[PDB]
């Protein structure tokens, strides 16, 4: 009795990172929301020194 | 009615309106201008009159 | 049999098959600036060789 | 003139205004206790702008004019159908959640923009480094899903990482008891279904998370209930606070015109509130959404521009 | 291939040389210039549109600006276009008279004297 | 919430005649409804159609039926009584014709 | 960054382009292309964040080996010819090595990898001024030495740059992706038609820039960086997104509309020489580039999608900042067709 | 062309492989870039020598003025990539793709 | 011919500067009024055409289908305004002023005097269709099958550009009349062929051609009423108009070219009346008929003879008029029960009778009784193809008998038997329906009265 118009399956066709999803590829992420990826723990190690005894 | 400034008035800006108007009649004036001294150049030039 | 089926399948259907094909196999690349300056090197060389040598 | 990169190049500088009472405050407690008395009192004494609890409507209160409008152009949630029925299977639970996450982060905005553009402090009862602890009390008692939890917390990464938060943070410590006579006493009859166990999850996520994690950006002031009603003595209390362990001394002239291009613009406020994440407790049809859409242009003073809208009085609009 | 960059006589940046005064200028009626004052008007609708305001009616002041701006610029470029294509017949004319060898003009014959072929309809 | 979004529930369609029961079917308001049916009764039928036919109809004669008319019947009356042929093989004279010089 | 700051350096890349632009002598073109580049890092780092970083890293790595090529090109040429004047390029290993760099310079395919990185890593306004101003330097001095190139190097990679546009545009959901998609197959066409015509070339830059702008303008008026942020649009600014299709359907190349004016001259100009079957790859391939604007289309204006509940708050305030030529820039990027003889004022 | 000539060119185009061809390291690929300006700049002065171009004696000198802006733009970004994962791997400037 | 071109520019302000509930009212009135004023167009000449200006002209074969697009539009109007009731005012505006668009690209299609300037026209005609088809249609499938009447046009219409300017750089014109006055032989080399074919393959995927129509049921089904309504009835026109006037150039290597085409539009009319037989869409066995008719004026066209075009001419206007009353007719009973399944409702003379007199008109003017124009054209055509080759009598025949049955068998699968017991809301008919009928419907059997008309300039 209405017009038809896209629901929530439909929309989530387009909210991949990719169309036409492949093996390869239905692995990769969208990016975030914001441009911003969350800071990894690269952990720098500081360098350990002997002060004497000689 | 607003609950906030809302810094367009009631009035207008007078200022930016007549700058606007003023800007439009110069340049009318002056493509009118243009356009008879140019017919009157290439009337010169060809020597129709 | 041939309205909805070879009529389909020749002119509309293979067209979309091979541009999704081909479109896929452009546009999946890691990202990894090793391998596309490798065929920034191929094409160098290609090019100097082919169209270069032949003036 | 509109602040911009124009006003920030010529004269325009945000750190002389800041005269030692910038001092953005935050008083927190449980359901019922008497924040709000004491948030008035404190913005009174220290000569602070006051700003009451950010409610359903707190949005319309400030564009157009102040009156609220209907709840189904504005919110589409009910808290007192949330106390009748938490446990709703139409999602109002995690509905008026996510809403009144919303209306906290507009007016943390509209404050944040105050005290920058004037230099006066202000005083705020609840604050996005808040809200979470009611979201908290919603998934232990199971009235809400994981997935919203999820979504709440996406959001809240995405918004509240571009402010700084509060210099002071007050706490009212009252008894889950005494919050429950309290709320007898009040009379309201919503009120009265609130389980204990609800006021329990409150207090605990409040005491756990919420005051631990933020004593380590500044320190925190906690009042029980009976040395809450001398105001005068919990303002001196604040008057000597050393505040140089947080964020906002670190704060330079960039730094600020970046806050400030922020904190107006409230639609770059409210960007990330609606990401396209479909929970159907919070996704709308499309043709809900025209039906709603249009209803609300309809309104008298929301078709056009707040200047333009000649059907509420706006004159000489053919050369604005 | 640039055919007239490197034409003699030409001044860098001129975009109206004292020549071009020799040619009519195009007519305020032009149809040309009305086209260009129409894209004025959608212009200022679009604005009017876009900022949320009355499209019909907010700003008349601006309007008339959109409409004037277009038709100012509108009446040189056609003064130039039309430059522009007078140098071409010019030189081309010249062209074909300095060199007749390449342009001959050839005996004309009446249709009664060439055999054309027929290829019927059936 | 076993849903998968808010929606409105479909609606059911108007019936015209509920409200008016002689409605015409172009607008649900009466006046303006009835206003649409004259005005295109009237400039449909009495307008266009009746008066585009006999406009039509009495088109003068630009394609010249009645000019050949006379003139096959002048031709055929000179033709006929000199003892002409009616009609000639050639529609060109020959004499305005030169065919090529050899065949060979 | 400082508002001055950002002001400098925009008023530095202009400056390295108009450098370019002026220059009769090869040494201040490659310092033009320099001093751009120089400037233009780190407005691709304005906002700060590990992607913009990955991208301006890559365009740098990019546009550095592109200007050594061009200096060797310049080299030769010289060694060859003692000659620094932007010139018919006197030798022709020399002039391939000129055509390599400065479709390195462009992003002509094969070089073409890093224009979608780069697009997708940096903001709005970033690809708005790489996708538009960074290609008038490269392509003046294209025209400039036109008379010597290699038509079948430039045509090889200007038939290639239309064909991974559109087929790599198919594949995309990013917004950015596919404007740079799009960018790479506009290139391939302006380049196809350079040694036959310049003013050609110049009238689809021209084009193409009012289109781009365009569509960036509608993309940072409403912010949507990916499809389905797009598709939230029409609830609650419906007219920027009817404007979006209607300079969609003119990106596309449909008439009546302004984006057919390019390609319909460039075509004629390749039927004035003989050159038949490559217009018509050109024109058919093209098709996929109108294949995604549709779907785009499908997506933000023609089809309603499902919206969220706070959405409602956005419908109580209005855009603060206004850009001022979005009118113009839409009109122009679609009603100007009957206009087209005017390009005669180009030349 | 002497034999000069050609060792030039033949070293230039050594140092263009090098930098196409990357192995682990981004500052490999930054001297291979300082590589090739380096014999840009030994070619570019045989050249004016011998046909003693008296007034293009300068460009070399400017050419190394540049030089040194396009090395100290690598390093910048060096240190950038370096603060985001600890190392100086072309492997992590993988989150952008095609 | 601006006389006819303002008006309807201006009708465009006029809507968009009506009241909201006075925009159909005035559309209809102002577009009937253009109709009259077009219908000055049909006093043609007899040797030459009306050379309006150096821009537009008017032929003895473009006046006839300006007068059907002028009479259209307020016949659309008038359909589109039951479905569109509960859209809001922008919305029925913006639809009104596609329509608009749509009518003001076909009128100044069928009247320019260049080949690129009809080409221009004859492609924003597109623009306003796609609209239309993937906005106001119904169901899910409608972006699809945009999508299929987007490409399938253009893959045919590039070439033609190409072919085009190829042409101009060789005559040094496009206009008609120096065309018509200065035409040459084509030769037979294989550049010629494939000139022939670029000129020829956008007017055949536009008609359609048999094999290349899978473009127009999607594109019929899924469009609404009005869309319907304009695609059937005129843009298919488009084709032949440009086929009838490109065909100058192609003599003589028309004769060897045109036989696949010839072949595949005859077994194809033959394939499609067969399909028509067994359809369960109603609006489905409607496009089919369309491409077993535009098969017949294929033929008609490609046999290049003065009887053929002057039946091409007859059937393309009487198809036209034919095509859009069917539709119009679907669309009332699918407005009644919201569905497109033939069987679904069945028996409705009983209900709806006056409807049903106007169902058995439709179908009977759709099997060409005589002597309606349909008959007039297709015995024509008919008779030019056995001049061509007495074989063709078979298949033409062949088709005589199939579509009239499947015409009857759509009329006796939904008028007579007994109805629906369950359907219950089948309300009477409108005035607006059963006038939108008559003004279908009456102008066919007028122009019968004056055959000549419509006949094309080979009269
Ligand atoms: C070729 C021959 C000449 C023709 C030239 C080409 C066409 C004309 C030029 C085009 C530009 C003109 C208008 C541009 C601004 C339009 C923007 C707009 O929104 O308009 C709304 C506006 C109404 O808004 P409002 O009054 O403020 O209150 C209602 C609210 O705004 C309520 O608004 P809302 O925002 O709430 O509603 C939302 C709605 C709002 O969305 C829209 O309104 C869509 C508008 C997009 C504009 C077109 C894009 C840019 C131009 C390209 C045109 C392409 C043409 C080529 C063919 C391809 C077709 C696409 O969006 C939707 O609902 C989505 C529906 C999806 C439909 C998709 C189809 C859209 C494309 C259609 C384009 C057709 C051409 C333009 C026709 C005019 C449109 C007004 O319309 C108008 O009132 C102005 C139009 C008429 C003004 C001119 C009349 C002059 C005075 C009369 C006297 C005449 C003088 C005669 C001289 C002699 C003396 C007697
Ligand atoms: C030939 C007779 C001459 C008479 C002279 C005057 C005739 C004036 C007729 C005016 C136009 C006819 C009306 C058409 C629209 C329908 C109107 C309507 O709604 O009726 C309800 C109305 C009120 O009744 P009701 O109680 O509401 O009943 C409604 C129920 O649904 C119950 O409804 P129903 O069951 O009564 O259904 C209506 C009825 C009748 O309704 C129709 O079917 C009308 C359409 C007829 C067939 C159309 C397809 C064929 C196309 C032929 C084109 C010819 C054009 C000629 C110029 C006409 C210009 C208008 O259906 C039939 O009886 C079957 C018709 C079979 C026709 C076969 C004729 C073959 C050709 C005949 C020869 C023609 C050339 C003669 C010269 C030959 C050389 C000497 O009833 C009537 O007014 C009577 C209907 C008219 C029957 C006349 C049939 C012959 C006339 C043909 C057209 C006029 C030709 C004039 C020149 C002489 C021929
Ligand atoms: C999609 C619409 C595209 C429009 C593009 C933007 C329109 C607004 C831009 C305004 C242009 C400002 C120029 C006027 C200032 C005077 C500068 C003048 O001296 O420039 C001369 C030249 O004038 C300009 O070139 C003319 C610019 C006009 C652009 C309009 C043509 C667009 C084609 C038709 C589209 C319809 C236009 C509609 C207008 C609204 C220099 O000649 P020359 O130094 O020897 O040529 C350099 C290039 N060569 C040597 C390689 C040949
Ligand atoms: C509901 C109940 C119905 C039954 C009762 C009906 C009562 C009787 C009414 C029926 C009338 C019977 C018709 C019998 C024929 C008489 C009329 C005929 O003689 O006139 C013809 C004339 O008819 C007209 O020429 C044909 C009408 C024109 C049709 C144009 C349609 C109107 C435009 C609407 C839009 C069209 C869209 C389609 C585009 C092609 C003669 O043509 P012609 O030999 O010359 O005249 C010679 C003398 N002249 C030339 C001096 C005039
Ligand atoms: C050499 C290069 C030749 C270039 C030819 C241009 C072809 C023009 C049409 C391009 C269509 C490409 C469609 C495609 O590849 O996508 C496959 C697509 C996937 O759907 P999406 O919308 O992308 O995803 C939504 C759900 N995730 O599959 C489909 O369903 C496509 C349906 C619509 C396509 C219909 C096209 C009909 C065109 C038929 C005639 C065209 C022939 C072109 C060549 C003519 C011969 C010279
Ligand atoms: C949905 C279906 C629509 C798809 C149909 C599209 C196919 C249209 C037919 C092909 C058109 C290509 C011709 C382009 C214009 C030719 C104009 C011309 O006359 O050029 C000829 C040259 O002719 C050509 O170059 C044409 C070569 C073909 C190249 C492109 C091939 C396209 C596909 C060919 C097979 C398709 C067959 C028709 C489609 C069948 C249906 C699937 C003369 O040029 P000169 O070089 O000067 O010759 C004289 C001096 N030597
Ligand atoms: N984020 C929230 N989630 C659920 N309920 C809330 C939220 N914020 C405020 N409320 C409700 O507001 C009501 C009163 O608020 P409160 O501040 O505790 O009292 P007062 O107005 O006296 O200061 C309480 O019923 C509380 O549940």
């Amino acid at each position: 009795a209405r017009q038809w118009q896209p629901d929530v399956e439909w929309a989530e066709q387009f909210g991949g990172a990719v169309m036409y999803p492949t093996k390869e590829t239905a692995h990769w992420k969208p990016p975030p929301w914001n441009d911003v990826d969350p800071p990894k723990d690269t952990l720098v190690s500081n360098l350990t020194l002997n002060f004497g005894p000689q | 009615k607003f609950y906030i400034r809302e810094p367009p008035h009631g009035s207008p800006d007078w200022l930016k309106v007549g700058l606007t108007l003023g800007t439009s009649v110069f340049l009318w004036i002056y493509l009118i201008k243009q356009h008879k001294e140019d017919v009157l150049e290439y009337k010169r030039r060809n020597g129709l009159e | 049999l041939l309205d909805l089926i070879w009529l389909e399948t020749i002119l509309p259907k293979t067209t979309s098959f091979i541009q999704m094909k081909m479109s896929i196999m452009v546009s999946n690349q890691k990202g990894l600036i090793k391998l596309y300056f490798l065929s920034f090197l191929i094409t160098i060389m290609i090019s100097m060789t082919l169209f270069n040598y032949h003036e | 003139l509109q602040y911009g990169p124009l006003a920030f190049v010529l004269g325009e500088r945000t750190t002389r205004k800041l005269t030692e009472t910038s001092k953005v405050i935050t008083v927190d407690g449980n359901i019922c206790s008497g924040k709000g008395r004491l948030a008035r009192e404190i913005a009174e004494k220290l000569g602070l702008r006051h700003f009451p609890e950010a409610g359903i409507h707190y949005a319309d209160s400030t564009t157009g004019d102040g009156k609220p409008l209907d709840v189904q152009l504005s919110g589409n949630c009910s808290l007192e159908k949330f106390y009748d029925d938490p446990k709703s299977n139409d999602g109002n639970s995690y509905r008026l959640q996510s809403w009144l996450y919303a209306s906290r982060l507009l007016q943390y905005a509209d404050a944040l923009e105050h005290l920058l553009s004037t230099g006066q402090g202000v005083v705020l009862e609840r604050s996005i480094y808040s809200d979470f602890v009611f979201l908290e009390a919603m998934y232990r008692q199971g009235f809400i899903r994981k997935q919203c939890v999820e979504h709440y917390n996406e959001v809240k990464k995405v918004t509240a990482c571009e402010y700084l938060p509060p210099h002071v943070v007050v706490y009212v410590d009252v008894p889950v008891p005494e919050i429950q006579s309290r709320i007898q006493k009040k009379g309201n009859p919503h009120e009265m279904k609130i389980t204990a166990a609800y006021l329990q999850d409150i207090e605990n996520a409040y005491k756990k998370t919420f005051l631990p994690e933020m004593s380590e950006k500044c320190e925190v002031l906690q009042y029980s209930a009976r040395e809450a009603e001398d105001a005068e003595k919990v303002v001196e209390d604040i008057e000597y606070l050393k505040c140089d362990k947080g964020p906002w001394p670190d704060q330079d002239d960039r730094t600020f015109h970046r806050l400030r291009m922020l904190v107006q613009n409230k639609l770059e406020v409210l960007n990330y509130t609606t990401i396209p994440v479909y929970l159907p407790e919070i996704t709308i049809g499309a043709h809900q959404s025209d039906r709603v859409f249009q209803k609300f242009t309809e309104l008298p003073g929301r078709k056009y521009s707040p200047g333009y809208n000649e059907d509420v009085g706006d004159k000489w609009i053919w050369l604005k | 291939m640039t055919m007239m960059s490197g034409r003699p006589g030409r001044v860098p940046l001129q975009f109206l040389p004292n020549e071009a005064r020799s040619l009519p200028p195009p007519k305020l009626t032009d149809p040309r210039l009305v086209y260009m004052g129409f894209l004025g008007y959608c212009s200022g609708l679009i604005d009017n549109a876009i900022r949320r305001r009355p499209v019909v009616s907010a700003g008349l002041h601006r309007q008339l600006l959109y409409v004037t701006s277009f038709v100012f610029f509108g009446y040189y470029l056609l003064k130039r276009q039309d430059y522009m294509y007078a140098l071409r017949d010019h030189d081309m004319f010249a062209y074909v008279k300095s060199h007749p060898e390449d342009f001959p003009e050839k005996d004309k014959k009446t249709y009664g004297e060439i055999l054309e072929e027929f290829h019927p309809v059936r | 919430p076993t849903i998968r979004l808010q929606e409105d529930p479909d609606p059911e369609d108007e019936n015209l005649y509920e409200k008016n029961p002689d409605s015409h079917g172009y607008d649900k308001d009466p006046i303006v409804d009835l206003w649409n049916m004259r005005v295109v009764f009237f400039f449909g039928f009495s307008i266009v159609l009746v008066l585009g036919s006999t406009f039509v109809a009495y088109l003068p004669d630009y394609r010249m039926q009645e000019w050949a008319r006379r003139e096959a019947e002048r031709l055929v009356k000179y033709r006929e009584a000199n003892g002409l042929p009616l009609m000639e093989s050639n529609c060109f004279d020959p004499n305005k014709i030169q065919l090529p010089e050899d065949e060979d | 960054m400082n508002p001055i700051i950002y002001t400098t350096l925009i008023m530095t890349v202009m400056s390295g382009t108009m450098l370019v632009m002026i220059s009769s002598h090869w040494l201040l073109i490659w310092i033009g292309f320099e001093m751009n580049l120089l400037a233009m890092i780190p407005v691709l780092m304005k906002n700060f964040n590990p992607r913009a970083t990955e991208a301006a890293t890559k365009y740098f790595l990019t546009q550095a080996t592109a200007s050594m090529m061009l200096m060797m090109a310049i080299i030769i040429n010289l060694l060859y010819s003692g000659q620094w004047t932007i010139t018919k390029m006197f030798n022709p290993v020399a002039m391939t090595m000129m055509t390599m760099a400065l479709a390195m310079k462009l992003g002509l395919s094969p070089f073409h990898f890093w224009v979608p990185e780069v697009t997708q890593g940096i903001s709005l306004q970033a690809g708005l001024l790489l996708l538009t101003w960074q290609k008038l330097a490269p392509l003046s001095v294209l025209c400039q030495i036109s008379q010597s190139i290699n038509p079948n190097l430039m045509l090889t990679m200007a038939m290639l740059s239309i064909l991974i546009g559109g087929w790599g545009g198919l594949n995309q959901t990013q917004l950015r992706k596919i404007m740079a998609y799009s960018s790479i197959a506009h290139m391939g066409w302006m380049t196809a038609v350079l040694p036959y015509n310049t003013t050609m070339t110049i009238l689809n830059l021209l084009i193409y820039i009012t289109m781009t702008l365009a569509m960036f303008m509608l993309l940072i008026h409403s912010s949507a960086t990916t499809t389905l942020s797009l598709s939230h649009t029409w609830n609650k600014m419906p007219v920027i997104t009817s404007l979006m299709m209607v300079t969609l359907l003119s990106m596309g190349g449909l008439p009546p509309l302004s984006g057919f004016m390019p390609k319909w001259m460039i075509i004629q100009e390749m039927t004035k020489n003989e050159s038949i079957i490559m217009p018509t790859l050109m024109a058919m391939t093209a098709l996929l580039n109108l294949y995604f604007y549709m779907r785009l289309a499908y997506s933000s204006s023609l089809t309603m999608f499902p919206s969220t509940n706070n959405m409602k708050m956005k419908w109580q305030f209005e855009h603060t900042k206004q850009m001022k030529l979005l009118p113009t820039m839409i009109v122009l990027s679609t009603l100007v067709l009957p206009m087209t003889p005017a390009l005669s004022s180009l030349n | 062309m002497p034999l000069v000539y050609m060792n030039i060119i033949m070293a230039f185009a050594i140092a263009l492989a090098g930098l196409l061809m990357y192995r682990s390291h981004l500052m490999s690929s930054l001297l291979c870039l300082e590589g090739m300006m380096l014999s840009l700049f030994i070619m570019s002065t045989l050249i004016i020598l011998n046909t003693h171009f008296t007034l293009a004696n300068m460009m070399p000198i400017i050419l190394l003025v540049f030089a040194a802006c396009e090395a100290a733009l690598g390093l910048s970004l060096l240190v950038m990539v370096s603060n985001t994962y600890g190392t100086d791997y072309v492997q992590n400037l993988n989150l952008l793709q095609c | 011919m601006l006389k006819i071109i303002i008006p309807t520019t201006m009708l465009l302000p006029m809507t968009w500067m009506s009241k909201h509930n006075m925009i159909w009212i005035n559309a209809t009135v102002h577009s009937l009024l253009i109709s009259l004023i077009s219908l000055s167009l049909l006093n043609q000449l007899g040797e030459n055409s009306l050379n309006f200006s150096l821009t537009f002209f008017s032929d003895s074969l473009s006046a006839p289908l300006l007068v059907l697009t002028t009479w259209l539009l307020p016949l659309m109007l008038m359909a589109s305004q039951s479905h569109l009731s509960k859209e809001t005012t922008t919305r029925k505006k913006l639809y009104i002023t596609m329509l608009i668009l749509l009518q003001l690209f076909l009128i100044m299609t069928f009247t320019a005097t260049e080949l690129i300037l009809f080409y221009i026209l004859f492609e924003a005609t597109l623009v306003p269709t796609l609209i239309i088809i993937t906005r106001w249609g119904n169901q899910t499938e409608r972006l699809n099958a945009g999508l299929y009447f987007l490409f399938y046009t253009l893959a045919g219409s590039l070439p033609l550009l190409v072919a085009l300017v190829y042409i101009q750089n060789t005559t040094g014109s496009l206009n008609f009349l120096i065309i018509h006055y200065w035409s040459h032989p084509l030769s037979n080399s294989w550049s010629n062929i494939f000139m022939w074919l670029a000129c020829i393959m956008a007017f055949m995927v536009k008609m359609p051609l048999y094999g290349l129509h899978l473009w127009l049921p999607k594109a019929h089904v899924e469009a609404p009423i009005a869309g319907s309504m304009v695609l059937a009835a005129v843009l298919l026109k488009l084709g032949g108009y440009g086929m009838m006037r490109i065909t100058t150039i192609l003599n003589p290597l028309t004769n060897y070219m045109a036989y696949p085409f010839l072949m595949l539009s005859m077994w194809g009319m033959i394939m499609t009346s067969s399909i028509c037989l067994r359809q369960t869409d109603l609006k489905s066995l409607i496009a089919y008929s369309s491409v077993s008719h535009m098969a017949l004026v294929i033929v008609a066209i490609m046999i290049q003879t003065p009887w053929s075009f002057m039946g091409a001419t007859a059937l393309m206007i009487a198809h036209g008029l034919t095509s859009s009353m069917l539709f119009c007719l679907a669309n009332t009973n699918y407005e009644r029960v919201h569905s497109r399944t033939m069987i679904l409702a069945r028996g409705l003379q009983t209900l709806l009778p006056l409807m049903a007199t106007w169902w058995l008109v439709a179908s009977l003017t759709n099997l060409a009784l005589p002597p309606s124009i349909n008959l007039i054209g297709e015995l024509f055509i008919i008779t030019a193809s056995f001049s061509w080759s007495n074989i063709t009598i078979i298949l033409m025949g062949m088709n005589m008998m199939i579509t009239a049955l499947y015409s009857l068998y759509m009329l006796i699968t939904t008028q007579r038997g007994k109805y629906t017991h369950h359907i219950n809301n089948i309300k009477p008919s409108f005035t607006r329906e059963n006038a939108l009928m008559a003004l279908h419907i009456l102008p066919l059997l007028l122009l019968t009265l004056n055959p000549k008309m419509i006949l094309g300039p080979l009269y």
